[PDB]
Parts: C-alpha cells; sequence; structure tokens
C-alpha cells in the first residue's frame, strides 16, 4: 500500500510531463565530440563532453531524412516524449534534446558500464544470483511502467546497460506504446517474442513477462531457450511451448521460467489476478530485498572496469564519420513537436 | 551440446529487431 502510493504519485508526475514536453534545451555548439559509442539505420550515438562544464554525456543523433525514409517519424517522437517524462531509477535519464536543419539530437547520462550483452558473451552465463540482481531490476521497472500503461517490447541483454555501480539503465524506447488494452503490431526481436505476437493476436502486457523469462533464461544459461539458423524457425519453437532446461538450472529456476514462458495467457505469471506479486513471491526471489534493490542498497555482484570519466572501453570501435548540419531545413513539418 | 547448437545458429552476435 505503500507501493499503491508510490505509482499513484508516479502517475501524477508521468502525465504532466507526458502533456507538455520539454523543448530544446541546448545546442550542438555547447558539446564537442569525443567518440562513436553505437551505429544504426538512422542514427549515431555518440560520446561528448560538454564545454562550460566538462561533463560527458551520450549523445544520441538521428538523421531526420532517414526517419522519414525508414518510417520511423512516431517511433522517434514517442522515444523522446516517454523519456522526458518518466522518473525511475533503471531508466536513463534525458539531460537536453534539441534538433536543427538536419538532425535530432536526445542528450542522456553517459552509462559507462557498455551493454550486459558484451558482458554476458564474454563471462559465458551469469550465476543465478546474479542473474537474480539483474532480474529483480527488470521485474520493478516493468511494475513502474506497466503503472503508467506502458508496454516495453524490446527487452533483451543489447539494450540494458550497466552503471557504475553495476546497476542497469533502460535507454531505448523506440518500440514501447501507451496501451491499456491491446495492440497488434508485429514489434521486437525474434528470439525474446512472445507467441502471442508471432501468432498474429491481439495481445497486452503480457508480452512483457514473456520476454523476462527469456531473459532470466539467456542470462542463466549463456543462449536462449528458443534459437535457430533463421527466424522464421525460431517462431516454430517459440510457439510449440517446448523448453528444455540446462541441468544446472534450480528448481526453483525451472518452476519461475515455466510460469514466464506460458504460452496460455490466462496462467502466464504477471498476468494473473495477483499481477507482478507472483512474481516478486517467487521461492526464486524468496532472499531478494525488493526495497534494497529499488533504494540501490544491494552490493552489486558485478562492477564494470572503469578508468574514469569518458572511458569507452565497455563499447565497440567504430569509423569516425562527420555530423553534417545542411544550408536547408529538412523535414520540418514532420518534426514539429520534438 | 547445446551451446554447439547455439554456435552453429550462427545468432551469436548482437540481434537487431524485426
Ligand atoms: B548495442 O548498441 O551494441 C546494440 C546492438 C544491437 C541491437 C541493439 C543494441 C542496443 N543499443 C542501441 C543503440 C544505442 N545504445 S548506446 O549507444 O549504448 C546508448 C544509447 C543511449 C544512451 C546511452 C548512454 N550511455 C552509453 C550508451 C548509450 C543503446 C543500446
Amino acid at each position: 500500500e505503500s507501493v499503491k502510493e508510490f505509482l499513484a504519485k508516479a502517475k501524477e508526475e508521468f502525465l504532466k510531463k507526458w502533456e507538455s514536453p520539454s523543448q530544446n534545451t541546448a545546442q550542438l555548439d555547447h558539446f564537442d565530440r569525443i567518440k562513436t559509442l553505437g551505429t544504426g539505420s538512422f542514427g549515431r550515438v555518440m560520446l561528448v563532453k560538454h564545454k562550460e562544464t566538462g561533463n560527458h554525456y551520450a549523445m544520441k543523433i538521428l538523421d531526420k531524412q532517414k526517419v522519414v525514409k525508414l518510417k520511423q517519424i512516431e517511433h522517434t517522437l514517442n522515444e523522446k516524449r516517454i523519456l522526458q517524462a518518466v522518473n525511475f531509477p533503471f531508466l536513463v535519464k534525458l539531460e537536453f534534446s534539441f534538433k536543427d536543419n538536419s538532425n535530432l539530437y536526445m542528450v542522456m547520462e553517459y552509462v559507462p558500464g557498455g551493454e550486459m550483452f558484451s558482458h554476458l558473451r564474454r563471462i559465458g552465463r551469469f550465476s543465478e544470483p546474479h542473474a537474480r540482481f539483474y532480474a529483480a531490476q527488470i521485474v520493478l521497472t516493468f511494475e513502474y511502467l506497466h503503472s503508467l500503461d506502458l508496454i516495453y517490447r524490446d527487452l533483451k541483454p543489447e539494450n540494458l546497460l550497466i552503471d557504475q555501480q553495476g546497476y542497469i539503465q533502460v535507454t531505448d524506447f523506440g518500440f514501447a506504446k501507451r496501451v491499456k488494452g491491446r495492440t497488434w503490431t508485429l514489434c521486437g526481436t525474434p528470439e525474446y517474442l512472445a507467441p502471442e505476437i508471432i501468432l498474429s493476436k491481439g495481445y497486452n502486457k503480457a508480452v512483457d513477462w514473456w520476454a523476462l523469462g527469456v531473459l532470466i533464461y539467456e542470462m542463466a544459461a549463456g543462449y536462449p531457450p528458443f534459437f535457430a539458423d533463421q527466424p522464421i524457425q525460431i517462431y516454430e519453437k517459440i510457439v510449440s511451448g517446448k523448453v528444455r532446461f540446462p541441468s544446472h538450472f534450480s528448481s526453483d529456476l525451472k518452476d519461475l521460467l515455466r510460469n514466464l514462458l506460458q504460452v496460455d495467457l490466462t496462467k502466464r505469471f504477471g498476468n494473473l489476478k495477483n499481477g507482478v506479486n507472483d512474481i516478486k513471491n517467487h521461492k526464486w526471489f524468496a532472499t531478494t530485498d525488493w526495497i534494497a534493490i529499488y533504494q540501490r542498497k544491494v552490493e552489486a555482484p558485478f562492477i564494470p572496469k572503469f578508468k574514469g570519466p569518458g572511458d569507452t572501453s565497455n563499447f565497440d570501435d567504430y569509423e569516425e564519420e562527420e555530423i553534417r548540419v545542411s544550408i536547408n531545413e529538412k523535414c520540418g513539418k514532420e518534426f514539429t513537436e520534438f | 551440446t547445446t551451446y554447439a547448437d547455439f554456435i552453429a545458429s550462427g545468432r551469436t552476435g548482437k540481434r537487431n529487431a524485426i
């Protein structure tokens, strides 16, 4: 009932900021570029330094013309609207945003530990305590997002950054949707798609709890529960609802996963009468202090190597391309609300 | 092994959304 009051306050704050988003809170020549941290079909993310303060940030730069070309207008505007409106310990903070003739810019706190993905593939797999530490943060994050009627829809280790204290930061919301009932879009990453998405059903927030099962499985095993050479063959396995577990999985872990990786929506944990508490109260989470996780007081099992501010060792190396700003304004009408 | 099958899948690297 402290959770009830907390979430109602959180929803009132979200909705005020959703209805009146912030705009145009810095400009490009306030920053020096340091390094490209990631590329993509219509954008890049760069490590930048704010000239006045010397603070480092991650700057996402989206080429408006490419956004239009790849049909990503709504997704791009939606991500920025979400980021400036949410507030939760495991969601990245949007510090500034602005646009010019060519690009949209979102400036976020720099998360120096990189994607969980790299750490998982390097180490092979996480122990169950290590996996549980990360899983608890996702459970709280989905409890928050779902209470705002936001379905996340692209959970995966790639989308989970690790901060300097070893805790998770979610940065991408390009597929999230505010949807109190059902929605229908085929979207996500093949390994993480819930069966009802593959089967072209109307679906709801229960897809996020299925994806948590896939994440917990892949963290604890080192590989996801359903894989194949091609996505079409991944989908056949997913909808079969046949899963095999490594022999080192505990009984508690297998029981939780049978209940998350549940094809039948009337039986999937997270979607039942008791909602999220079926997950929080499950034996695999018995040792979890949910409040201490929220308060970031639990000692993290893994701390990324960080040699100071602006260390980029946990990201891959990319070819540095120019940041061109056209003499002509591109796509002004499409992006007015950014 | 299951691990060997995962390597042979060719989907061990970063995965894009559909
Ligand atoms: B990954 O970038 O290697 C990756 C690979 C395949 C599929 C998805 C992803 C997830 N990426 C998406 C691209 C942008 N990043 S980021 O460059 O890591 C980034 C983005 C926003 C904020 C911050 C803050 N600090 C550091 C990096 C970022 C997110 C994940």
